[PDB]
RNA sequence: GUCUAAUUAAAACAUAGCAUUGCGAUGGUCAGAAAGUGAUGUUGACGCAAUGUGAUUUCUGCCCAGUGCUCUGAAUGUCAAA
RNA sequence: UAUAGUUUCUUUACUUAUUCAAUGAAGCGGAGCUGGAAUUCAUUUUCCACGUUCUAGCAUUCAAGGUCCCAUUCGGGGCUGA
């Protein structure tokens, strides 16, 4: 018989059935619990009248939250904690080495409300 | 027994087959790398000599080094 | 700028000629009648070729 | 068909972007590839000294057919029927204590290099076979030497891995026949004739000869050109 | 003593060539199968400058054979190229200038530029403005042809061997004074750092064999042999004869 | 135009211009302990490297004994290891 | 002066060692068709070319065509074209 035929003179490698991985055992054995959960990523609120004029007016919750934290954790966590929903989010952190959050609602529900509710004001 | 044949004849350099041989198995090994597995030895009664049994767990790497 | 090049629509990229937004029109006729010519001239030199090795 | 027209291109040099060809001759292979086709092409370019090259003179496919017929009628056994066997030698120890002989004699090929070596230096071998495809070849550069002093009939076949389908394994790298059955003994004397014409005889011609020195196409073409050449007349 | 600048210079972290604006290295296409069989075309679609070199360079573009593609490559362009200008390589081509035709197909008293001396190395000898190689004749026997080498050398190459017909443009560049230190400035500003230049003689002795002294000058000569070394080769290396070139060269 | 930052801004250095030298790429100059390593070099003598003199004008004279550089090799010269 | 042997050295030759360079490792070498030059002293020796040059266009889809299969159908493959 004759031989095969080739158009490149390019030889790459070939393709190669590639198996995966169910092995025998696992890596950890115990999947660990949820890192950042709502109880971990709202520590406490704030409380300086600053912020509380915020929540007067503005109609604004202010939290101290984990580094690790980011808005889509927050508002999430906030919609469980607190039965809200939540119209926008702005983070920083504070020098102290912390992160804050300014947590703005919908104009249905009222911060304040919520706040004298939860048991700070 | 061939091992002993074996031995003799490695001994046998500066012969005609085993010179031959010598330069081709020489052009062989430096157009590989400097270190390159061997599945399986060149010399298997000096290997035999020193310890290479033909089971699972030795292994033959073949090396050269620069020389001078 | 590039990407506002992206967000406007075709008839701001383009014209409604062959070659429209890439090549000039003065550019497009130019090889048009190229073409054109030297196609023909081809025809010709293959028609001489043709009667000259048929004869000889 | 009055649509279909005759465009034909021209695939010379300046014109009509070449099409797809076999490219087979042209290709950057990889390194295993090169060293292996390389090496064989340099291990006939050099002067091979006799004692190779004794080998290259191979066995021809029909006693081939024939011998490997014959072996594989001496074919030794498998670990399933061994492993009955004994079960049947354990069954008449226990009953008859016949005293381990129960089980008839086998005749079967030997195989093993240490193993021939020393049976023909002892010269229990009626026939020996030799594969040429070895990598080292110092395994059995004297094998043919020995086997000729001793005055045993050899044979170089193609295929370490026929012999090693033969007896089971992979490769075997070497086969020999000791002792047969009547029944085909005088079939064995009359390939043994044969071989024993092909290579046995003509050991002193092939240890005298030097093989090698064989050129590519190229440079053979042009030894051709410059030889009538020079010689013509 | 220190380690002096012709030494530094070969580490070279300054004295590395400044290869910013620099549009392309200027080798001729490679020598395929049309080129060593036949001809083939391309145009010359644009001259430029090339910084760092007097000489201009023609951005020329061809077809590739195997393949809807473009390859467009730099050649060094030659007195009398213009734009839009059909450049013919290989070795059925015709002798006009601009073509890369092989030195076997030319004739003696030919005029060439930008030659390989060996065939594969996409552009050597004749690269510079103004120069040009002479063809002298051939053995086609043996093939070799001779050429004659600005220096005012003979040479022996492969006929096979490619060349641009023509002398290379931007000729008559040194022709005309600088006047000015910033002219020269620029110059190797583009070029690399070998300007300005100090006098050893006016450096200090761990700085240069000719120096020191209570007055500039060498001491020992300034002819070196070329079995010298490293720190030893500052004047005129191996130099058979010196002064002043009173008549022919006598080559 | 530049330099002796913190005692010397100059007649010093540089400069264009002049001249010489080596090199045709298996190369010249230089680097690296070594290397299938590098700078010049995206280079190719109207170029790279090394030196000296120091705009222009006008001239650059005699000396190859000595010291260097170099070109020659037939030689009762010398002359290591092998 | 001719010798069968060993010998040193000079020159030359070969490529696979080694070295150099290039490329996406694309067209190597030999032979063969065609045409031409070719003089043949039977019958062919050979040798040349073996698709592109007024023009800043274009050239791509396992190629269109020719031919043979399948299973018509949507089509699909092969050889040639090369």
């Amino acid at each position: 018989k004759a031989l095969k035929v080739r158009t490149s003179a390019t030889f790459r490698l070939p393709k190669t059935l590639k198996l995966a991985r169910a092995p025998k055992y696992a890596s950890k054995a115990v999947p660990h619990y949820n890192r950042l959960d709502s109880y971990k990523v709202i520590e406490q609120p704030i409380t300086s009248e600053t912020a509380m004029k915020k929540v007067e007016d503005g109609n604004i919750l202010v939290f101290q939250v984990s580094m690790k934290a980011n808005k889509y954790q927050i508002k999430k966590a906030v919609k469980e904690l607190y039965e809200v929903d939540v119209l926008k989010v702005n983070t920083l952190v504070r020098p102290n080495g912390t992160k804050k959050a300014y947590v703005r609602l919908t104009a249905d529900y009222d911060a304040l409300d919520i706040a004298n509710r939860i048991g700070y004001i | 027994g061939a091992y002993k044949y074996l031995e003799e004849l490695q001994r046998k350099k500066q012969s005609d087959v085993l010179r031959f041989l010598q330069r081709v198995r020489v052009w062989e090994y430096r157009q590989k790398n400097v270190i390159h597995r061997a599945a399986r030895p060149t010399r298997p009664d000096k290997a035999r000599r020193l310890g290479y049994k033909a089971k699972q767990g030795f292994v033959i790497y073949r090396v050269r080094v620069r020389r001078g | 700028r590039p990407r506002q090049y992206a967000t406007v629509s075709k008839t701001h990229k383009t014209v409604s000629r062959a070659y429209g937004g890439s090549r000039c029109a003065n550019c497009v006729k130019e090889r048009i009648i190229r073409a054109f010519l030297i196609e023909e001239q081809k025809i010709v030199k293959k028609v001489v070729k043709e009667q000259t090795e048929a004869a000889k | 068909n009055p649509l279909t027209h005759s465009t034909p291109k021209n695939f010379g040099i300046g014109q009509a972007v070449q099409p797809k060809r076999n490219l087979s001759r042209y290709v950057k292979w990889p390194e295993y590839v090169r060293v292996q086709r390389q090496k064989k092409i340099l291990s006939i370019r050099l002067k091979v000294p006799p004692t190779i090259a004794q080998f290259q003179y191979t066995l021809d496919r029909n006693t081939a057919a024939e011998t490997f017929k014959l072996f594989n009628k001496y074919r030794p056994e498998t670990a399933a029927e061994k492993k009955e066997r004994l079960t049947k030698e354990a069954a008449a120890v226990a009953e008859g204590k016949s005293k381990q002989d129960a089980s008839p004699k086998p005749y079967a090929v030997k195989y093993g290099l240490n193993h021939v070596v020393a049976l023909i230096e002892n010269k229990k071998a009626k026939l020996v076979l030799i594969a040429n495809d070895v990598d080292p070849i110092e395994l059995v550069v004297f094998l043919p030497a020995l086997c000729k002093k001793m005055g045993v009939p050899y044979a170089i076949v193609k295929g370490k891995a026929r012999l090693g389908t033969l007896v089971n394994q992979k490769t075997s790298a070497v086969a020999a026949l000791t002792e047969v059955r009547a029944e085909d003994e005088a079939a064995l004397a009359k390939l043994v004739s044969t071989i024993d014409a092909n290579f046995a005889d003509k050991y002193d011609e092939v240890k005298k000869h030097w093989g090698g020195g064989i050129l590519g196409n190229k440079a053979q073409a042009k030894m051709d050109k410059r030889a009538k050449n020079s010689d013509s007349a | 003593g220190r380690v002096i600048r012709n030494q530094r210079k070969g580490a070279g972290s300054i004295f590395t060539s400044h290869t910013r604006l620099r549009q392309g290295a200027a080798k001729l296409r490679t020598l395929d199968y049309a080129e060593r069989h036949g001809y083939i075309r391309g145009i010359v679609k644009q001259i430029v400058h090339d910084s760092g070199r007097g000489a201009p360079l023609a951005k020329v573009v061809f077809r590739d054979p195997y393949k809807y593609r473009l390859r467009e490559e730099i050649f060094i362009a030659n007195e009398g190229v213009h734009t839009g200008q059909f450049i013919y390589a290989g070795k059925k081509a015709s002798l006009n200038v601009g073509n890369v035709l092989p030195l076997g197909s030319v004739p003696e008293g030919t005029i060439v530029s930008n030659v390989e001396e060996k065939p594969g190395d996409r552009g050597a000898l004749a690269r510079a403005s103004g120069n040009y190689v002479i063809i002298i004749g051939h053995n086609p026997d043996e093939n070799k042809t001779r050429v004659r080498l600005p220096s005012g050398a003979k040479k022996v190459i492969s006929s096979d061997a490619r060349g641009v017909i023509g002398v290379i443009a931007g000729g008559g560049r040194v022709d005309k004074p600088l006047l000015k230190a910033g002219r020269a400035f620029h110059k190797y500003r583009l070029k690399r750092n070998s300007w300005p230049k100090t006098r050893g003689v006016a450096m200090n002795p761990v700085d240069h064999p000719h120096g020191g002294g209570n007055h500039q000058h060498i001491g020992k000569a300034s002819t070196i042999s070329r079995g010298a070394v490293s720190g030893q080769k500052a004047g005129l290396i191996a130099a058979r004869r010196t002064g002043l070139l009173r008549g022919s060269q006598k080559t």
